[PDB]
């Protein structure tokens, strides 16, 4: 076979651990899960100092906590710009589900609450900046590179997963580097607990799965497919399905034949055909096998996938750092002041959050 | 030819 006897009894101790390490997992995470926290802190108790991000709702600005001095995250959200029904819903998925999980490449949330205008999540600040910055600066990561932050990928897939959590948002932007040169995924806006199939029609177009597109039930093999549009994308310099407009980004991804840049080695070339797989009775992730079908391919077989958990692994890129409150990995953006309202905006919709 | 610069989510649609 592929492997000798010691490499494959190596192999099946490893998983046998993997499972004993995911069902602890998943008692620990059920316990906040069911008793979740809420108004840990208030407004003025930070000095907001600049906004690091924007998106359709509010900005993430870096904060300074006055009492402590140190620095954070903070997701603003105007509370009538989540207008929508399924907006609504997913701003309640990210805040529950944050407040729950732990895992070394998932961003830790410090505080949450809300006022009359906004909800606040307020998180640790890292500082290295985005990886959508760095790969667009650089051109196309390497493939030992792009392999190194791939398995950090699939291991808090197969955790997130694990706890029955869908990620439904992978992409370069969501994921910055810290100052040992790993990731932390942050962003959780579409983060979901599905026990079996879901349908709301969301994401980014260049990463959607052909199922979501199609308006079908569709599961957590949506992030298998998610991962092999990232892979694709750090190891080329752009991903595989690339059209200035969201209907033609559609239309190649449910009817379109993936090609490969000359420079892509067979074995990637492999993993992202069984990734970017139309057929959900062949996508890898989503076989009888699961995530090892990924995790033993040959493009991995050089990833020691205990060593990257625990951090052992020489990063391929650490940013620089000046201080704390560094905001250089950064892009600029406009700057628009907090307005309180003296009157409670959608009460009704938040009073979970 | 294709978007290069940041990239929306879409929650709906
Ligand atoms: C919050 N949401 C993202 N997609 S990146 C990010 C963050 N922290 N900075 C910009």
């Amino acid at each position: 076979g592929h492997m000798g006897n010691a490499a494959a009894a190596k192999k099946g101790s490893e998983q046998e651990s993997v499972k004993e390490f995911l069902a602890k997992a998943k008692e620990e995470f059920l316990k906040k899960w069911e008793s979740p926290s809420q108004n840990t802190a208030q407004l003025d108790h930070f000095d907001r100092i600049k906004t690091l991000g924007t998106g359709s709702f509010g900005r993430v600005m870096l904060v300074k906590h006055k009492e402590t001095g140190n620095h954070y995250a903070m997701k603003i959200l105007d509370k009538q710009k989540v207008v929508k029904l399924k907006q609504i819903e997913h701003t309640l998925n990210e805040k529950r589900i944050l407040q729950a999980v732990n895992f070394p490449f998932l961003v830790k949330l410090e505080f949450s609450f809300k006022d009359n205008s906004n909800l606040y999540m307020v998180m640790e600040y890292v500082p290295g900046g985005e990886m959508f910055s760095h790969l667009r600066r650089i051109g196309r990561f390497s493939e030992p590179h792009a392999r190194f932050y791939a398995a950090q990928i699939v291991l808090t897939f197969e955790y997130l997963h694990s706890l029955d959590l869908i990620y439904r948002d992978l992409k370069p932007e969501n994921l910055l580097i810290d100052q040992q040169g790993y990731i932390q995924v942050t962003d959780f806006g579409f983060a979901k607990r599905v026990k079996g199939r879901t349908w709301t029609l969301c994401g980014t177009p260049e990463y959607l799965a052909p199922e979501i597109i199609l308006s079908k039930g569709y599961n957590k093999a949506v992030d298998w497919w998610a991962l092999g549009v990232l892979i694709y994308e750090m190891a080329a310099g752009y991903p595989p399905f690339f059209a200035d407009q969201p209907i033609q980004i559609y239309e190649k991804i449910v009817s379109g034949k993936v090609r490969f840049p000359s420079h892509f080695s067979s074995d990637l070339k492999d993993l992202l055909r069984n990734l970017l797989q139309v057929d959900l009775t062949k996508r890898f992730g989503n076989l009888k096998n699961g995530v090892n079908d990924i995790k033993n391919h040959k493009w991995f077989a050089t990833t020691d996938w205990i060593a990257i958990y625990q951090r052992k692994v020489e990063a391929p890129f650490i940013p620089k750092f000046k201080g704390p409150g560094d905001t250089s990995n950064f892009d600029d953006y406009e700057e628009e002041e907090i307005r309180v309202s003296i009157n409670e905006k959608c009460g009704k919709e938040f009073t979970e959050f | 030819a294709g978007r290069t610069g940041r990239r929306q989510a879409i929650h709906d649609i």
